[PDB]
């Protein structure tokens, strides 16, 4: 998983 | 009570210093790796407030993410065009606080081209007067302004969602004048300069694949940059992506 991927899937 | 664009000025995000080095030789290619440094965290600041933008996470995730990887640079060379703008008038590049470029620190091999177009989009702001709140919904139409010829995988939540924010940059010109008289005239001159930010970008982007695929210059970008440049350019420059115009172009 891409980084970015990560940050869209974080809580937030 | 509460209207989209208040909220979409809560969400905007706080401007980023870079933690520039001044006692370092300046060179092209140490400014152009600084400058890589502060958009990688620009654009973790700019996911966050996608994520925070009403209607946004309605999208498939991979339409989030091909929207970010469009638009990335759209988006950080606006709001570097409106930072110029509130804080210079135009007249220098003001990337953060702690980094300010005037004409004179311009004059850098490769550089004084790249900044020239970079003010240019200064410029229009100027231009146009263009208000905090007209800024903040061109800049959601931005993110929302290219996409895969092929289309998205949500396309009906995502004509939606664009639909919804072209009646607010509506809303933010009738709020700007009070004379409605011109607010046909404002909205065209709006989406045209929506428009023109296709073709203003594109110098801007082709210069950024060169030093990216160009190991020889040795111009240093982070690990998300880096990411999402080499998903963008293969797309870009195989024509496979569109702009979504307002206007016959
Ligand atoms: C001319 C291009 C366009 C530049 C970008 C213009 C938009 C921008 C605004 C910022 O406030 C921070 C960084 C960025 C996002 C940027 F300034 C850097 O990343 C360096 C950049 C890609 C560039 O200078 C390079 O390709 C150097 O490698």
């Amino acid at each position: 998983p891409s980084l970015l991927k990560k940050l869209l899937l974080a809580p937030a | 009570f509460p209207t989209l664009i208040s909220l979409l000025e809560v969400i905007e995000p706080e401007v980023l210093y870079s933690g520039y080095d001044s006692t370092l030789p300046d060179t092209s290619t140490r400014l152009m790796s600084t400058l890589n440094r502060l958009g990688g965290r620009q654009v973790v600041s700019a996911v966050k407030w996608a994520k925070a933008l009403p209607g946004f996470r309605n999208l498939h995730l991979d339409d989030q993410m091909t929207l970010l990887q469009y638009s990335w640079m759209s988006l950080m060379a606006f709001s570097l065009g409106w930072r110029s703008y509130k804080q210079s008038n135009g007249n220098m590049l003001c990337f953060a606080p702690d980094l300010v470029i005037n004409e004179e620190r311009m004059q850098l091999p490769y550089m004084y081209d790249q900044c020239q177009q970079m003010l240019k989009i200064s410029s229009e702001f100027v231009r146009l007067q263009v208000s905090y709140d007209e800024y903040l919904c061109m800049k959601v139409l931005l993110l929302l302004s290219t996409v895969p010829k092929d289309g998205l995988k949500s396309q009906a939540v995502f004509d939606e969602i664009r639909m919804t924010y072209i009646k607010e940059l509506g809303k933010a010109i009738v709020k700007r004048e009070g004379n409605s008289s011109q607010n046909w005239q404002r909205f065209y001159q709006l989406t045209k300069l929506l428009d023109s930010m296709h073709e203003m970008v594109g110098g801007l982007l082709q210069f950024c694949f060169y030093t990216f695929v160009n190991k020889s210059l040795s111009v240093e970008f982070p690990e998300m940059l880096a990411e999402i440049i080499s998903n963008q350019l293969p797309k870009f420059k195989a024509g496979s992506v569109k702009p979504l115009l307002f206007h016959q172009k």
